[PDB]
């Protein structure tokens, strides 16, 4: 398992590293190809829309025809998309690359989630999902760093590197993932987790994407200060995801843990609103994301638990609605931020309270059922 | 994709009010706002006002606050800048621009790109209305090539067009930028070169147009 | 609205140019860059990006150094000779830069000095205007009016922009006098481009 789980973690890391690889080099591509702002908005939207559309079907196909096949095809698609972006000198080629990348993500993430759920002992699933969330975050962190480090020779080298990594990951998955040994439909158990993940993503991506702008406009944070705050928050979140998430899973339930994390998030966000000092903002930023960083593995575990033999479908639903929230969040957040500097934090607090209400309602329904 | 078109600029009285319209079309995956930016003749760019497309929140420059009012109506996706108590420093070319911000989610890192993406053609606004006609004086030319020209004086305000042979001659014609005299009136000169052998071949005419006065004059330039 | 250095510079095609904009100390957000050619609206050249991402090498590269910002053009292509503005946003307002103009360099040229007498209608008008013109000279810096062998204050100078295909300037200096002063020789001296100042005279 320590070799199959490692290759699954590598696949998910590759997907989320390729996601963030494009940030440092987007203006260079726009200037080189003579693209407008409408083109930039379309290029951003295409990947997210493709992932949204493909993720549930990808998970269903992983359930039906086997997860290893869907993962391998998704890795092939990832390599094709990265190479297409590497050699693309036209807007249509770039849009096709983004679409193929979104489809590859919507095929790889549901399959990897379902397989990690399937090959895990019942007492180890939570730890594995916490590790997966930490790996996803690490890929997000390392994407832009490698993309900007390897753009000093050419703004197209990162995508050649990413395509090569996709080839290596596909070969590793073919060799190392075990072939399957052998081999719900109700749309009522999945309603609360999809609503929860959608609301939480919509309100949390709003605060995450505009954090640097908010800190620069509020407390005069230089780029190194924002980097310090982001790295401290990421270190604390990773430490809690890797070490404490599974211990909380044995003690509490998924819903109780989610509610407590959301209440902690509300408290710390309120404390962040009323902070105007440099060191106050730094110290609050260090700990303001811990509950949010632990909510994602908890939601993945809840999706896994409420499912039966449809782990891939649960992964696909999670991917679809997480990406939907992550796309719609910052767009609304920036419009609100133009009128008040504290608007994204207000959206985060509001969605946290709504999530607490949703979790409590679902817990009460469960108690009434039993 | 998006187009912004300005309208409603023209001659105004020094103290009157004037309304500018910006008609905008097109959709983008961004957060957008409509801004007004003016450029005084020969000067740089100055931001004057802004309004948000969603939850319309206005913003004004300190040098324009109180006198100007920006608004928008979303029935036809149009913005308006109503300027009252116009003063001397309000004569400029006014553009409406679209500020767009695009977002790319990646955890607590991630890109956003913002700027005035799209601009209009611009409309000229002249505040002074002390309109008076110009006076045209020829410059007598009298080597391989000599020069002759027109001298336009004591005109106001300062849209003026100078042409030679109704625009037929467009080679070696230099129209100097207008200057302000001590009397508060504008003066400029236009000079065209011509080989000395061509001085008598064809007589030279000089068309001077002052649009606010609707004054179109033609002056013949001949050697002394 | 923000200080930009230099106010105007000249360089040849293929050279590397740096424009410095002095930004606000009250906000730390990035700066957008705009390009404007004569007679047309400004055009967005560089977006305002996230503070974490600024410094990737490119033909037009923005770089934040301390509180200042720098626009670097690595290769001066012929069509990017224009005026450049920096823009900074804030809570609700927008601030523009003063503006830096980039001009094309060429070899030193001499001006064709001409003098023009007041016209007959000008004489009948009650004032006399005498113009001295310099034509097709590249170095913009050029310097006087003498009457019977030196006055200042009563003169107006107008200089044209760079020529589209020739890249030289034209200067007109106009001296205006009353009839009592005018009727009581004239000459204009130009210092440039030229080994010795050139005087053009008439009577």
């Amino acid at each position: 398992m320590n070799k199959q789980i490692f290759v699954l973690y590598f696949n998910i890391f590759l997907i989320f590293l390729g996601i963030g690889l494009v940030i440092p080099v987007l203006p260079v591509y726009l200037k080189d190809l003579g693209l407008t702002g409408s083109d930039l908005g379309l290029l951003v939207a295409a990947f997210a829309l493709s992932q949204m559309i493909i993720s549930p079907f990808g998970g269903t196909l992983a359930d039906k025809l086997g997860k290893k096949l869907i993962i391998c095809i998704g890795l092939i698609l990832f390599s094709v998309s990265e190479f297409m972006f590497a050699v693309g000198h036209n807007f249509s080629v770039l849009m096709l690359s983004r679409v193929i990348g979104g489809m590859s993500a919507g095929m790889v993430m549901p399959g990897v989630t379902g397989l990690i759920a399937d090959i895990s002992p019942s007492h180890q699933k939570a730890k594995n999902f916490g590790y997966m969330s930490a790996i996803i975050n690490s890929g997000f962190i390392l994407g832009p760093g490698i993309g900007g480090f390897m753009a000093e020779v050419s703004h197209r080298m990162p995508f050649y590197f990413a395509g090569a990594l996709g080839i290596l990951a596909f070969i590793m998955s073919i060799v190392l993932i075990h072939d399957p040994k052998k081999s719900k439909i109700n749309w009522k158990v999945f309603i609360t987790p999809v609503i929860l993940t959608l609301v939480l993503s919509f309100g949390l991506s709003a605060f995450e994407t505009l954090y640097s702008l908010y800190t620069a406009d509020k407390v005069n944070y230089s780029p190194k200060d924002i980097s310090i705050a982001i790295t401290g928050g990421g270190i604390f979140g990773a430490l809690f995801q890797i070490y404490f998430f599974d211990k909380f899973m044995k003690y509490f339930s998924e819903l109780t843990f989610i509610a407590w994390s959301l209440l902690y998030s509300v408290v710390v966000l309120i404390l962040l609103v009323f902070a105007n000092d440099y060191w106050s903002i730094m110290l609050i930023s260090f700990v303001v994301f811990i509950g949010f960083d632990m909510i994602r593995p908890a939601i993945t575990n809840y999706f896994s638990n409420i499912a039966g033999e449809r782990q891939g479908f649960a992964g696909g639903l999670n991917s679809t609605f997480t990406s939907m929230g992550n796309f719609i969040g910052p767009l609304i957040a920036g419009a609100l931020f133009d009128v008040h500097i504290e608007a994204p934090i207000y959206m985060a607090i509001g969605v946290s309270l709504a999530g607490v209400v949703i979790v409590l309602i679902e817990k009460q329904h469960r108690a009434a059922a039993a | 994709e998006v187009q912004l078109v300005e309208s409603g600029g023209g001659l105004v009285q020094p103290g009157g009010s004037l309304r500018l319209s910006c008609a905008a079309s097109g959709f983008t995956f961004s957060s957008s706002s409509i801004h007004w930016v003016r450029q005084a003749p020969g000067k740089g760019l100055e931001w004057v006002a802004s309004i948000s497309s969603s939850s319309g929140s206005t913003s004004y420059a300190d040098s324009v606050k109180g006198r100007f009012t920006i608004s928008a109506d979303t029935s036809k996706n149009t913005a308006y800048l109503q300027m009252n108590s116009l003063r001397a420093e309000d004569t400029a070319v006014y553009y409406c621009a679209r500020y767009s911000r695009y977002y790319y989610y990646a955890w607590r890192v991630g890109g956003y790109w913002g700027g005035l993406d799209y601009w209009g053609q611009g409309t000229l606004v002249t505040v002074f209305n002390q309109i008076k006609g110009p006076s045209v004086f020829p410059l007598a030319p009298s080597g391989g090539t000599a020069a002759l020209g027109c001298l336009v004086k004591d005109y106001f305000p300062e849209p003026v067009t100078v042409s030679w042979n109704s625009g037929a001659l467009t080679s070696g014609v230099h129209t100097f930028p207008a200057v302000l005299q001590s009397s508060g009136l504008y003066s400029l000169s236009s000079v065209v070169t011509v080989p000395s052998s061509s001085l008598g071949t064809q007589t030279y005419i000089c068309n001077v147009n002052h649009k606010p006065s609707n004054t179109k004059v033609d002056k013949k330039v001949e050697p002394k | 609205q923000m200080t930009q250095s230099p106010s105007s510079l000249s360089a040849s095609v293929g050279d590397r140019v740096t424009i410095t904009c002095r930004a606000s100390q009250s906000v730390s957000s990035a700066v957008a860059w705009y390009q404007q050619k004569p007679g047309k609206a400004p055009k967005l050249l560089i977006y305002s990006a996230s503070s974490l991402y600024s410094g990737v090498p490119s033909r037009f590269s923005g770089s934040r150094s301390g509180t200042d910002f720098t626009l670097t053009i690595s290769s001066l292509q012929p069509e990017d000779f224009a005026t450049y503005y920096c823009q900074q946003s804030s809570s609700s307002l927008i601030t523009f830069g003063q503006g830096t103009k980039v001009e094309i360099k060429r070899t030193v040229a001499a001006p064709s000095v001409f003098i023009f007498p007041p016209s007959d209608s000008q004489l009948k008008s009650g004032t006399a205007s005498v113009v001295c013109l310099l034509n097709n000279f590249y170095p913009r810096e050029a310097k006087q009016w003498k009457v019977d062998n030196l006055q200042s204050g009563n003169s107006q100078e107008s200089v044209t922009e760079q020529d589209s295909k020739d890249s030289t300037y034209s200067l007109s200096s106009t001296l205006t006098l009353s009839k009592a002063d005018y009727e009581k020789v004239y000459a204009c001296e130009v210092t440039h481009g030229l080994s010795s100042p050139v005087t053009k005279s008439f009577n």
